[PDB]
């Protein structure tokens, strides 16, 4: 309910479009069904993205690390062009949809056109593309951000530039970087059911041993014994 | 004129949540005419105000009372007639938020404008008609004078 | 850990916590002395936060000149009372415990480890990610 | 009765949400159910997974060689990643 | 001034004075109501005369003569609504109190009093007291 | 040109369409027969598509009546269908057109009004249309048989007559029926400030009568409460009406506080300095119900903003309000008792300290001083609002409930707080939590039933059993009513007055056990 309310674009309430968009844009949105089908398809692919996130993140933790801070970039776009959120905007929803589409085309991690390269491109940028489509959806774009056309174009350009700056440079000794980044905290790890932790546990994990100090099975239950103390 | 807002307020509470800054107090004030709620951080050390006082408040875009823009830069040597001469307490800040009771269907009837005078914060709530002069990221001058 | 490795440290961190308090007021000569040490200063003295009954500048007002470019940031002071975000005084703070950098200006809050330290999302981190390494270097030196 | 190499089994309800049974209710909202878990000393993962009325999916071990012998190389890859992520992030520190 | 009073009081759904009426009035208008007080619909006249109350005590004290003359005009309108609000509110703008000998030859207030005087007199028994008496100690309560 | 080629087809559409013969058919037929053409095939077109739906209905309806099913079910179904079709297809313009063709609706309206469902139809039609002439006329005339508030206050004379009649019914209502007699009047008064000021002045003049004008003052305060509920500030009304004009400082102070619906240390400080002066203003001046409700919600909700230098000032002003005796020597305060002030302020201070601290077990620790201090009435109210706001939290019964015990001290030791306590527990008897199962909800409900039976034992018997009857007829399962009767007949001693039997026994008809029920029924019917 909340997802559909906050993300599904509404093209059936004229009052909201008058409040959020200039009257020519409201007439354009309400008149032709092509743009309406495009926004419906936007919301549908966002629903499939939601299911993909649900299977990827079963624990429901929304915090995740990603290259470009979309919210801060939107804020910078707001305060560079002096966006007045109290007034209707002049940005087409369809322009937002096509802009995010062509931007996602421009963000390349693996290049090529055969099915293998295209599938790897989709998988490499799947999560960031989901985040981009959710953040720059025409609903939130027209409701809470209220960016103009030039501001939106500047935002797309900045996202492209920062993403290309975020790609790993070849020749980087990522192995030594990982070794040092995982070795530095070991100088800080200490040791306080009772389970072995700290540098002994890290030692055993890297010094693979047939004898754990505190071997264990965090075994779960599925039936009524999961909740029934007597059965468990 | 360049006066975005003017009223007479009375202080209804001085430091409600207990003293938290030994030189600054968060006055809560009411307006008898416009019925605006005002919260305003005032440096009591130089301009001491106690409970039940009354004061004319004015929020202005400029001080030269001619529409000439201030330039937002400190000019101690100003020969122009300043509006600040008619007031005891003068602060300079930037409106950084304009909230309201608007829905997606209808516009706001009530608006709340927040201003940050160098850190000293002010909020002014009331009906939307009197806060049309306020627009975000614009510089304002708060001019306050105690009334007998 | 995709964060700054270096932040503001002992004396200057305690002193900038005390400096960005709401009730720090600096007279004319004091701010003129402080602006000598600001390398990135454009040479324009900002309008004081209080003009009458005497010109006075706030600590946040001077620190806004130290903040470079037009970076924007939101953090919370260490002594931020949780349940403040739910009360009526959300975007106005009685304790001044929410730091809001807006267009390169510190319009409210008290800076601390959680906003200037090495934590991810700190002000120095956003300065690096936006203005680059050289301007952040100048930002560090100017704060010091 | 019982499977050898299992000297003690502690039964408890985890109050931390990480081990709670997180589901998606029909409204689409995340709900963390409180359900009993058992943590033991000594590992025999094949036997305990073969037990009746035991969750054979979420049941895991902290012994990575057991995982490799019983599940495989990608499973022990994931298990090792989770284990060293746990031992690192226990003290509050974060690493990429 | 009359069309100003229309644009500020055109909505007939509100028969009350609008909140912040003194601000939706102005001292110039406090003087200038008499130019077109009788020009609007009687509902707008009523809302105006009632708006006289929410104005600050001091502001009314400064322009007390204006509201006195406005109430004298209010005592002339054909709608009895304006007549009785003028009758009640005669003394407020200069004295600060309202008329209370309000059986003033109006047959309607005569009907109200002639019924309810003896109705209340009959219903003195178990006459529910005001809601102040609950919070008071016994001595003041009996006194 | 001649409209025959178009109007004859307009009429022939309604002729040759399926099934239209039974109607405006006469008007269109007259238009066609005057227009000429083929009038013979018109009748054939009318009767060609006559499917005989009506005789089909005769067969079907008489067969449903043959089945032994109640024909009143058919009556309700047909009435609901036709009424819903009317409401969906009602046009206010055509209602005003019925008014236009003749001012009084013909006998079809006066035949429908005999039906209760059509009277409710006209009520829902006309309660929302304050300008449609037919609808306004119908609602007003049915009131002569809601009186629409727009036509109630359109002039003095109508408002006055409906006011005095409605107030006569309120005064006839005693202390119960006002709930139905006051809103129809109050919403009539709460539509404009001039009808408001006129009404408040009349009730003020009526309140000067010592032969029951206290009740008129009560009703005026209730109307002012309702006017506040409609978002209209009647502060200055009470100021210029009462003795606020005798003291301008108290006038502006109290009036500002009432206009905001909240307190402040400034106006409070003004009143504190006034009552600290050798001439304290009248205690009646501050003894206003909503004002003292502001005192409660300042001193007994979590928070509000508070300073210790003013905490005692709030407390002392409330003590002055609740304590001091001013004797009027012809409206002259000559004797001022302030001897029961300090103890009341001390009790208010201690109880308020406990309440803002967000107490449970610590309550039981200092319950001695509490039941010592609830003897002060104002303190009892303060604790009542505090425990109301704590217990009104959703799912406050899953974690400690000692709080419900304290009403036992209150209601037993203060008679006039019987209406509040039951009117608290009416909410708590409707408690429903998915976490605390229906079993635990029923335990809490039965506990509250024991409290309500105790409150019945103190004499508050008519509204208790009336509400028990109402919620049984609604919500309250038969198990709860049976437990009610069990506890009652376990505690109440004969004789049982018929004022209690008349509601307790005809709801006890549902059950016969808790045997004490048989004894009760036999004694109370014999």
């Amino acid at each position: 309910k909340a997802f559909e309310k906050k993300f599904r674009f509404d093209y059936t309430n004229e009052r909201a479009l008058r409040r959020t968009l200039q009257e020519d844009l409201v007439k354009d949105v309400l008149s032709n069904a092509h743009i309406q089908n495009e926004l419906e398809r936007e919301f549908e692919r966002m629903r499939e993205d939601r299911e993909v996130l649900r299977v990827i993140f079963p624990t429901g933790d929304s915090k995740v690390v990603l290259p470009c801070n979309l919210l801060r970039m939107i804020w910078n776009a707001q305060k560079i062009f002096h966006i007045n959120p109290r007034l209707p905007s002049d940005l087409h929803p369809i322009k937002v949809v096509e802009g995010v589409k062509e931007l996602s085309k421009k963000l390349v991690i693996v290049n090529g056109d055969d099915p293998l390269s295209r599938q790897a491109q989709e998988n490499a940028t799947l999560l960031f593309n989901i985040h981009l489509r959710s953040t720059l959806c025409s609903r939130r774009m027209a409701e809470e951000f209220r960016l103009s056309g030039e501001a939106f174009d500047w935002l797309l350009g900045e996202i492209e530039s920062k993403f290309n700056q975020a790609i790993a440079h070849p020749g980087e000794m990522v192995g030594a970087l990982a070794a040092q980044s995982l070795g530095e905290p070991a100088t800080q790890m200490t040791l306080n059911k009772n389970v072995t932790l700290g540098v002994p546990r890290l030692k055993e994990l890297i010094n693979i041993s047939k004898k754990p100090k505190t071997p264990s099975l965090t075994v779960f239950l599925l039936g009524q014994s999961a909740r029934d103390a007597e059965r468990a | 004129a360049g006066i975005l807002f003017e009223d007479i307020f009375d202080v209804k509470d001085i430091d409600p949540e207990g003293k938290k800054f030994d030189r600054v107090s968060r006055l809560h004030c009411e307006s008898e005419s416009f019925k605006m709620d005002l919260i305003l951080d005032v440096n009591i050390q130089i301009y001491p105000v106690d409970l039940g006082d009354k004061f004319r408040l004015v929020i202005a875009s400029t001080l030269y009372e001619d529409g000439t823009l201030d330039d937002g830069e400190y000019n101690p040597t100003d020969d122009r007639p300043s509006r600040a001469d008619q007031f005891e307490y003068v602060m300079y800040g930037k409106v950084y938020r304009i909230e309201g009771d608007e829905t997606s269907t209808e516009a706001a009837t009530r608006l709340s404008a927040y201003v940050s005078y160098g850190g000293l914060l002010m909020r002014l709530q009331g009906d939307a008609n009197n806060l049309h002069g306020f627009e975000v990221d614009s510089r304002v001058y708060l001019l306050m004078k105690k009334l007998a | 850990s995709n964060r700054p490795v270096m932040g503001i440290v002992q004396d200057t961190l305690t002193a900038v916590r005390k400096f960005t308090k709401r009730d720090v007021f600096l007279e004319r000569g004091e701010v003129m002395n402080l602006l000598m040490f600001l390398s990135t200063w454009d040479g324009k003295v900002p309008q004081p936060a209080i003009l009458k009954p005497r010109p006075l500048w706030t600590g946040k007002q001077i620190f806004s000149l130290i903040i470079p470019g037009h970076i924007n940031c939101i953090r919370t002071h260490s002594t931020h009372p949780d349940d403040e975000d739910s009360g009526p005084y959300k975007h106005i703070s009685p304790g001044d415990t929410k730091v809001v950098v807006e267009n390169g200006e510190l319009i409210m809050g008290i800076l601390c480890k959680k906003s200037l330290g090495t934590s991810a999302g700190s002000l120095v981190h956003i300065s690096y990610l936006e203005m680059g390494h050289d301007i952040t270097r100048l930002f560090y030196s100017n704060i010091q | 009765q019982g499977i050898e190499q299992i000297s003690k089994v502690y039964m408890h309800l985890p109050q931390t949400d990480n081990k709670k049974k997180i589901i998606i209710t029909e409204d689409g909202e995340f709900k963390a159910l409180q359900e009993w878990i058992l943590e033991t000393d000594g590992v025999s993962l094949m036997r305990v997974l073969s037990e009746k009325d035991v969750d054979p999916v979420r049941t895991t071990s902290n012994d990575i060689v057991e995982i490799f012998t019983v599940l495989g190389i990608e499973a022990v890859r994931k298990a090792l990643e989770r284990e060293l992520y746990h031992v690192i992030s226990f003290d509050g520190s974060y690493v990429n | 001034t009359g069309l100003w009073l229309h644009n500020k009081l055109g909505a007939t759904d509100e028969l009350w004075a609008p909140p912040s009426i003194a601000s939706l009035l102005t001292a110039a208008v406090i003087d200038n109501i008499r130019l077109c007080f009788h020009g609007l619909s009687s509902a707008v006249k009523l809302k105006l005369l009632l708006g006289t109350l929410h104005l600050p005590r001091r502001t009314v004290d400064e322009m007390k003569g204006a509201l006195m003359e406005i109430i004298q005009l209010a005592s002339l309108d054909s709608d009895p609504w304006v007549l009785m609000v003028a009758d009640i509110l005669k003394s407020f703008p200069d004295t600060g109190s309202l008329n209370l000998e309000l059986e003033e030859q109006n047959p309607n207030v005569q009907d109200i009093l002639g019924e309810l005087r003896e109705k209340v007199g009959e219903c003195e028994a178990s006459a529910m007291l005001p809601l102040e008496c609950q919070y008071l100690n016994k001595n003041a309560l009996t006194t | 040109g001649e409209d025959d080629a178009e109007v004859q087809q307009e009429c022939l559409h309604k002729f040759s369409t399926r099934d239209y013969i039974m109607e405006s058919i006469f008007n269109t037929l007259k238009r066609y027969f005057q227009a000429g053409g083929s009038p013979e095939n018109v009748i054939q077109l009318l009767s060609e598509n006559y499917t005989a739906v009506a005789q089909t209905v005769n067969l079907l309806a008489e067969w449903l009546i043959q089945t032994g099913v109640e024909p009143v079910q058919v009556q309700e179904t047909v009435e609901n269908h036709l009424k819903s079709l009317l409401i969906k297809h009602f046009d206010p313009r055509k209602a005003d057109s019925i008014f236009t063709e003749e001012g009084e609706t013909p006998a079809w309206l006066e035949q429908m009004i005999a039906h209760t469902t059509w009277r409710d139809l006209f009520y829902k039609l006309a309660e929302a249309h304050p300008d449609c002439l037919m609808l306004n006329f119908t609602v007003k005339l049915i009131s002569d048989a809601i009186t629409s508030v727009s036509t109630a206050c359109q002039q003095l004379e109508v408002f006055s007559r409906v006011l005095r009649t409605s107030l006569a019914t309120i005064l006839d209502g005693g202390e119960e029926n006002l709930e139905k007699n006051l809103p129809e009047f109050a919403k009539m008064v709460c539509h404009g400030e001039h009808t408001y000021l006129f009404a408040q002045a009349m009730m003020s003049v009526l309140a000067q009568e010592e032969q029951g004008g206290s009740a008129v003052r009560r009703i005026a305060q209730e109307v002012q409460r309702f006017a506040q509920e409609k978002g209209h500030d009647a502060s200055q009304i009470t100021l210029a009406l009462g003795t606020a004009a005798s003291y301008p400082r108290a006038c502006q102070a109290l009036g500002a506080m009432l206009s905001k619906g909240a307190l402040n240390p400034a106006d409070i400080t003004v009143l504190f300095k006034m009552f600290t002066s050798m001439d304290p203003p009248p205690v009646e001046l501050i003894r206003v119900p909503a004002f003292l409700d502001l005192f409660m919600q300042s001193l007994f909700k979590p928070g509000a903003r508070i300073n210790q230098d003013h905490k005692h000032k709030y407390i002392h002003i409330l003590a002055y309000a609740a304590s001091v005796v001013e004797t009027w020597k012809k409206n002259k305060r000559v004797s001022i008792n302030k001897d029961e002030l300090k103890s009341t302020s001390k009790a208010v201070e201690t109880v308020h300290n406990l309440c803002c601290n967000e107490n449970a077990s610590e309550l039981v620790a200092e319950l001695s001083t509490l039941y010592q201090c609830i003897r002060f009435p104002v303190v009892a109210m303060g604790v009542l609002k505090w425990v109301d706001w704590t217990v009104s939290e959703p799912r406050y019964f899953q974690l400690q409930p000692v709080h419900l015990a304290l009403l036992d001290e209150i209601s037993t030791c203060h008679q006039l707080l019987h209406p509040q306590v039951l009117q608290l527990l009416v909410k708590l008897f409707e408690t429903e939590h998915s976490q605390l199962d229906v079993m635990e909800q029923l335990e809490l409900k039965k506990t509250l039933l024991d409290r309500m039976v105790h409150l019945l034992s103190r004499g508050y018997v008519l509204p208790v059993v009336s509400y028990i009857r109402k919620c049984l007829e609604k919500d309250t399962d038969i198990s709860l009513i049976r437990y009610f009767v069990t506890e009652v007949l376990d505690v109440i001693a004969p004789p049982y007055t018929s004022d209690f039997v008349q509601l307790f026994l005809p709801i006890l008809e549902n059950d016969s056990i808790a045997d004490p029920v048989t004894e009760f029924i036999a004694h109370c019917k014999s």
